[PDB]
């Protein structure tokens, strides 16, 4: 069934599996579909079986949870199999300089030569199954670390789900999703590098025997240094954290009021804040990055000293032959290369991973939830002395209930006052602490709150049932549910998504009920089913199924409505959690009347990022003559030397590349300084393109977007890009001068160089498009994943009383699969890539080793020497391409966002006014007219509720309108619209309040006087209103000025327009957000202060309007006028 | 010390004198008004009169003997008359006078138009570190010069500090205070303010002040209980734990002598170790807390109360045969 599985022994150490793959990648777009179809042994349920077998044998085995002893007995057969072949590649890597120590006497090297070329494919093939067997092992593990807790999901103690933080499960699953996989090629790593030093102090000792230690201690005190650079880097990375939140949340709360801002014309203002706040963390972020530079260079700078120091002692001492001292270099680099890469990598994947193991080991050994044992058999279900604390409080009074088996009960009281607990305790959602509950088992509830998965209707109706023609018609005909079926599109198998806001509240509530209504069981757990719908839908739904059919079953509905509260079996209405009647409805009617009735990756794209900030190409250029000198330098001393013992010493100096071709401490400070001012100026660009774009392109995108916008790019353009492109560049540097001094050495080599570049090159290219297709379609689909793990946490309870879990457990780990598919593929396809890459690495350096051969002694052994030592440069190399390649996106969404087109008396007519949200959309108005009579107010009437925010915004032009404005005699076109609007006082529903200091917050142009604004504010009833705030005016407003009241910031948004001086002031909702004493304020200080302004109070009621002079009556498409309410009541409203 | 010390001795010597010598029935309800209730407070009636002789305003603290003897609180409440009658220090505002009638018995206290400091942190939700601080110093002040006295106050709630015109805090609530020297094994009050060796129900030493105070400040600047529970015995047993969660605004420096304050070893609480309140005094939350100019109270004040004259209530709230005369026999 899968490709894979149809797999020769050379086509899998090929690894060719994906050659078809490739082969419809690179001409074709990528297709969803068309993935080869998952393996065998990568099937979720089987390994789970396994892993879940062995984690039920631990866990009765001993009195440790030891996890990690477990999942060693399901993986470290493979696991030291994998070690195997990885340690014994390490070691013919390592000894293989070595084997160099012979050519350097030069007949007999040609036997040699081959030797070393055979050498090359047998590491190769050491090297490359050995990462695509640990990380498939990895990924095979990872499935089942998801599988076991996804089981214990529905294991869980409700008691402490109420406190167990959803945001810490959630944290958990996504900070292994991608680390814990890849965390396994540096596993073995412990096991090899111990035993590589022990083989490198071998080498060192035969060659010296007498200067060993020496380089060793220099090498430990630099790991020392480089490990103790981290915590400095981070604390400040911890430090910047904090400003950085601060501003991100400054600019959400921007982004919430986008629309107040552009009305109140706050931009500059605004960006000026941004960037003020910005700037320190900008300075946090260049001495973290400064510290980051120093330590990367670090490891490039050591190679000098490492040879240096060891070969100095014992060249004082007596003389050496070059040959052990190319071949000390070359042990040197391997040494340094593991010692200060591979031992801190491996220590920190092992501390990793065993710090989440014991995480894991913790979170699935919590209390879970015991299931009542019953669906055995009963008559009549009844309760004695029920009393319980639903986290001290009894939920319940000793409270008993004997509900007959066919009874309808209810109960009545305060909405989920504990009543709500009751039936969660007798569903058995909830152990009582006291009494006995006895029931059937067998019975379905109904929360309160809807829970609706995505799925057609006849899975809502399902859930795991078959196709019931007469009980579904029943349903949809009695739950009010056939008419609203009708009402869907296909009307039969509309297939919800996700949301669900394809219907109403009350056509969930109606889901509900069918959903209940769908299997019969021994009672139907109701919790106020009608609490969305009209009465007159509630008596037809409980006249034809709720009190027709089901009621002659079992049945016990939580409602508190009067007239079904009469014909119910038997009533319990409970106050303060403790019931003060109950029983059977006569005797209850009767025993207490008066309670009775009270109660009832462009390349155009890498030249604009480029061309940002014209210090980059200054740097860039000084940069690459300091590297062409260094290289010609080099040169010349290689001709001059080749064509007094310190003159053999220099040789040194070109025996290590990396110190050869180091980027100069004096010359990569800029370049990182360069980044972060263009990233700085790109921030600032962006910011003000945002402030200016128009409205209409900026609600078509979704306002969380413009928060990912800079949420998480600008963080990467700061921290990733910079390292990333700094890194790409030395080691290109390093490599191409490499080439070039071997070039110098013979007149042969670029001949065939230049086409092993160039099919590396092709090559990268052709694998660019399959890994970036990859890519994507691997991070689109993981999103299904936690969309179904957020469906199962919103519905717990109703999949707890559902009972069908087996279905929810087949769609994880369908879904699981299909992202385990794409995972799987773009890993192979990497491997494929690295294999290859390798190949054509060994190709060119086996020719470059003929044609030496074929073939001055030091020549030769540099040439050797740098050919030993290129391969790590060149992974490297090809790794931080495909970093480019990755980082590159942002900069592409980046420069997309900011490529975006900027927005562009009393007395006033208006007339041929359109208008709509988008460009042609709905149309506000048809050519609608109207007149602004001086210093007297229009009342907006007519078609109120209808929508009149629209014709609000339209009055400063917020929407995508054009008409006629002509107010004071001047127009809507000559003025600019900074300008033109400012002569409108805005009264939004909802106050738009800068978080900070009373001062700020109240001017933000600061071009006022303080003690006018102390003035005006007595004057706007804000003096008292401000006593009360910490000091006396510096409380900054946090949390959005939480501590101001609606009132209060309705009355601080017209002292502040007031303080703007506008011409007009259309009001909007007063009485609708204000209370009482608040609306009466209001109306006093808007009628005293405000009485000389053209005012328009809109109001969904006529009656709160109805003290208005004018009057502007609206209807649909046409705002008519009537100047008096003589004809206005009478016409319009009548 | 020198000065302070001299002065300390001088008022543990007059305390006993004033002590020896306690008045009784001192007025008459006959040289007063009934203008408003200024509260209720524990199981008595608070009401703000004015002196029919002078005009000054003066409260009155009215309390059925009846409650005494049948809430078993009868000898507290004579402690609570002497000490109150004996009591000389600024930080507080005195006792005036003693009234006995054949139906309740009243005291005359201040006029206080600050108000309690509750209301004023409800309104405001969290104080400023430096104004928490600015209280604090008074609080360690008091509770100092309490223990230059050997009595323990076996009482602490927010509600029962008010501020003064000046701005100090003004104490009351004498009514658990008792001069006994040693260790008792009397348990009562409020549970957040209980500490563990209270809830142990042991002999019960001056040494939970400490912790009380502790308490104070930490809510005063986090504005809510660092322990809290929905029952009582959770909340008994949280206090036995000993166990709560900075807040995240806390200063290290703050935080941690909160640690040594809220230590659950009662010998190594802060303030009972060995040098009395000078290790408390040293401490760097007080770096910047003059307590000896504190004693003119010349500091400037982290807020004023907006005083609006006396017979203004606008920070108090707007609401609305003796019993065993044998056992009131020095009121």
């Amino acid at each position: 069934r899968s490709p894979l599985e149809k797999a020769s022994v050379v086509s899998k150490l090929f690894f060719s599996w994906t050659r078809p793959i490739l082969r419809k990648g690179y001409r074709q777009r990528l297709e969803l579909s068309d993935i080869y179809q998952i393996p065998s042994v990568d099937s979720a349920d089987n390994l789970s079986e396994k892993l879940e077998r062995e984690w039920d044998r631990e866990l009765a085995s001993k009195k440790n949870p030891k996890l990690i002893n477990a999942l060693r007995r399901c993986f470290f057969w493979r696991f030291m199999f994998y070690g195997i072949f990885l340690y014994l590649g390490e070691v013919t890597k390592a000894v293989q300089p070595l084997l160099l120590g012979r050519i350097i006497a030069s007949s007999i090297a040609i036997y040699l030569g081959i030797g070393l070329c055979l050498l090359f494919i047998v590491r190769t093939l050491l090297l490359h199954p050995a990462i695509f067997g640990l990380h498939h092992i990895g990924m095979q593990m990872r499935i089942a670390m998801f599988s076991l807790i996804y089981k214990k999901t529905l294991k869980l103690s409700s008691r402490v789900l109420d406190k167990i933080s959803i945001g810490q499960l959630v944290s958990l699953l996504s900070n292994n999703l991608n680390k814990f996989d890849e965390g396994l090629a540096l596993a073995h790593f412990v096991w090899i590098a111990p035993l590589q030093v022990a083989l490198l102090m071998g080498l060192i000792w035969e060659l010296l025997q007498a200067s060993a230690f020496c380089g060793l201690g220099f090498l430990i005190v630099l790991a020392l240094f480089q490990a103790g650079l981290g915590r400095m880097m981070m604390k400040y990375r911890d430090q910047r954290a904090g400003k950085i939140s601060e501003r991100l949340v400054i600019t959400s709360e921007m982004i919430e009021n986008i629309q107040s801002v552009k009305a109140y014309c706050w931009e500059e203002a605004m960006e000026k804040m941004i960037e003020n706040l910005r700037q320190t963390e900008l300075k946090l972020t260049r001495k973290a990055a400064y510290v980051r530079y120093f330590n990367s260079s670090a490891f490039f700078f050591s190679g000098f000293f490492v040879v240096f120091l060891s070969v100095l002692p014992y060249a004082l001492i007596k003389g050496i032959i070059l040959r052990k001292i190319f071949t000390t270099i070359s042990f040197c680099i391997v040494l340094r290369m593991a010692v200060t890469r591979q031992f801190p990598w491996a220590v920190q994947t092992w501390y990793d991973s065993l710090g989440a193991i014991n995480k894991i080991q913790d979170f699935l050994q919590k209390q879970e939830y015991k299931t009542l044992e019953y669906n055995l058999t009963t008559t009549e279900v009844v309760m004695e002395n029920v009393t319980a604390f639903w986290e001290g409080t009894p939920v319940l009074k000793d409270i008993n209930f004997k509900i007959e088996r066919g009874q309808l009960l209810a109960v009545a009281g305060s909405t989920g006052a504990g009543k709500t607990s009751l039936l969660m305790v007798i569903m058995g959602e909830l152990e009582p602490s006291e009494g006995k509950i006895k029931h059937s088992g067998r019975i379905s509830f109904c929360s309160q709150f809807s829970w609706i998965m995505p799925g057609t209707i006849k899975e809502n109706i399902i859930f795991g049932v078959s196709y019931d023609e007469y009980r579904y018609r029943s349903v949809i005909k009695a739950c009010q549910l056939e008419e609203d079926i009708s009402k869907f599109a296909e009307k039969d198998n509309i297939v919800l998504g996700e949301g669900g806001i394809t219907l109403s509240g009350g056509q969930r509530a109606r889901i509900s009920l069918a959903r209940a209504v769908y299997k019969d069981a021994d009672l139907y757990l109701l919790d106020s089913p009608f609490g969305y719908l009209d009465v007159l839908t509630e008596k037809e739904i409980f006249e034809s199924c709720v009190c027709k059919l089901m009621a002659n079953k079992t049945r016990i509905l939580v409602t508190s409505k009067m007239e079904h509260l009469k014909k119910a079996d038997k009533i319990l209405i409970l106050h303060e959690g403790s019931s003060y009647f109950y029983g059977t409805f006569s005797e209850l009617q009767n025993l207490q009347p008066d309670f009775s009735s009270k109660l009832m990756t462009t390349w155009n794209t890498y030249l604009r990022y480029i061309t940002v900030h014209k210090s980059l190409i200054f740097v860039l250029i000084w940069c690459l003559v300091i590297f062409l000198a260094e290289v010609a330098a080099s040169l010349v001393v290689l001709w001059l030397l080749g064509n007094t013992s310190s003159y053999y010493v220099f040789y040194i100096y070109v025996g290590v590349a990396d110190t050869l071709l180091a980027m100069g401490f004096f010359r990569g400070l800029p370049l990182v300084h360069t980044l972060i001012t263009v990233s700085k100026i790109l921030h600032h660009k962006m910011l003000h393109s945002v402030l200016q774009a128009p409205m209409s392109t900026l609600n078509t995108l979704k306002a969380g977007g413009i928060l990912n916008r800079f949420s998480k790019d600008i963080a990467i353009l700061d921290d990733l890009l910079p390292l990333t492109i700094f890194d790409f560049i030395q080691l290109l540097l390093i490599v191409i001068g490499a080439i070039a001094v071997v070039a110098v050495l013979q007149p042969y080599i670029f001949v065939a160089t230049v086409p092993v570049i160039v099919a590396f090159i092709m090559l990268r290219a052709y694998f660019l498009q399959t890994s970036q297709q990859l890519k994507q379609l691997e991070s689109e689909g993981r999103s299904p994943i936690f969309t179904h793990l957020v469906t199962s946490l919103k519905g717990l309870w109703t999949l707890r009383a559902f009972g069908r879990q087996p279905y929810f457990e087949t769609l994880f780990h369908k879904a699981l699969n299909l992202h385990t598919a794409n995972w799987f593929l773009y890993l192979s396809t990497l491997r494929w890539f690295q294999m290859r890459i390798e190949m054509i690495f060994v190709i060119f350096f086996i020719a470059v080793t003929f044609i030496s051969i074929l073939t001055g002694e030091g020549r030769v052994g540099i040439i050797l020497t740098l050919a030993m030592n290129i391969m790590s440069t060149l992974q490297w190399a090809v790794n931080s391409s495909i970093d480019v390649d990755s980082l590159m996106r942002s900069v592409s969404r980046v420069f997309k966002f900011i490529d975006m087109p900027t927005e562009g008396g009393g007395q006033m007519t208006v007339k041929d006014l359109t208008a709509k949200y988008t460009e042609g959309g709905n149309a506000i108005l048809e050519n609608i007219s109207f007149s602004i009579s001086p210093g007297q107010r229009v009342g907006l009437l007519g078609r109120t509720g209808s929508g009149k925010s629209t014709l609000l915004s339209a009055f400063l032009r917020l929407l995508n309108t054009e008409g006629e404005i002509q107010i004071d005699g001047v127009s809507w076109d000559s003025i600019t619209l900074q300008q033109w609007r400012k002569a409108f006082g805005v009264i939004p529903q909802k106050v738009f309040i800068f978080s900070g200091t009373f001062r700020k917050n109240l001017d933000p142009y600061e071009q006022w006087s303080d003690q006018e604004i102390w003035k005006v504010a007595d004057e706007v009833g804000l003096r008292s209103v401000i006593e009360q705030f910490p000091g006396k005016l510096d409380f900054v407003l946090v949390d959005g000025g939480c501590v101001l009241s609606h009132g209060h910031k309705q009355l601080m948004c017209l002292a502040r327009s007031v303080l703007s001086k506008a011409k007009i002031l259309l009001l909007d909702e007063p009485s609708a957000h204000l209370d009482p004493v608040t609306y009466q304020i209001i109306r006093r200080t808007l009628k005293q202060a405000f009485a000389d302004c053209t005012v328009i109070l809109c109001e969904h009621r006529i009656e709160a309007m109805l003290e208005c002079q004018q009057f502007l009556v609206i209807e649909e498409n046409k705002v008519r006028q009537y100047d008096s309410i003589q004809k206005l009541l009478n016409e319009r409203s009548l | 010390q020198e000065s302070v010390k001299e002065f300390l001795a001088k008022a543990k010597e007059d305390f006993l004198k004033k002590w020896e010598n306690p008045a009784q029935n001192t007025a008459h309800l006959d040289q007063f008004e009934r203008i408003k209730t200024l509260g209720t407070g524990s199981f008595g009636r608070v009401m703000l009169v004015k002196h029919m002789e002078t005009g000054n305003h003066y409260a009155m603290k009215i309390l059925d003997k009846q409650k005494v003897v049948k809430l078993k609180q009868i000898e507290h409440t004579l402690n609570e008359k002497r000490i109150l009658q004996a009591v000389n220090f600024p930080f507080l505002v005195k006792l005036e006078f003693s009234f006995k009638d054949n139906s309740n018995l009243y005291m005359v206290m201040e006029y206080v138009p600050g108000g309690e400091m509750f209301s004023h942190l409800r309104r405001i939700g969290r104080f400023s570190e430096p104004h928490a601080r600015f209280y604090a110093a008074q609080i360690v002040l008091t509770f100092e010069y309490l223990h230059s006295l050997d009595l323990i106050y076996r009482d602490l709630k927010p509600e029962n500090l008010l501020i003064d015109q000046q701005g100090y805090i003004q104490v009351t609530d004498f009514g658990f205070a008792k001069r006994v020297k040693g260790r008792t094994w009397t348990l009562c009050g409020t549970p957040e303010y209980l500490a563990p060796e209270i809830i142990l129900s042991k002999g019960y030493n001056k040494a939970v002040d400490w912790w009380a105070l502790g308490v104070l400040i930490y809510e005063m600047a986090a504005g809510y209980p660092p322990f809290f529970a929905d029952q009582p015995i959770q909340i008994y047993e949280k206090i036995v734990s000993g166990k709560v969660r900075f807040p995240s605004h806390f200063s290290s420096d703050l935080k941690d002598l909160l640690r040594n304050l809220l230590q659950v070893d009662l010998t190594k609480r802060f303030g009972n170790l060995k040098n009395g309140v000078n290790d408390i005094k040293n401490h760097k939350w007080f770096a910047t807390t003059d307590w000896i100019a504190i004693y003119q109270r010349k500091v400037e004040a982290p807020f004023i109360p907006k005083f609006k004259g006396p017979g203004d209530t606008s920070n108090f709230d707007d609401y609305e045969n003796e019993k065993c005369g044998k056992e009131f026999s020095e009121f």
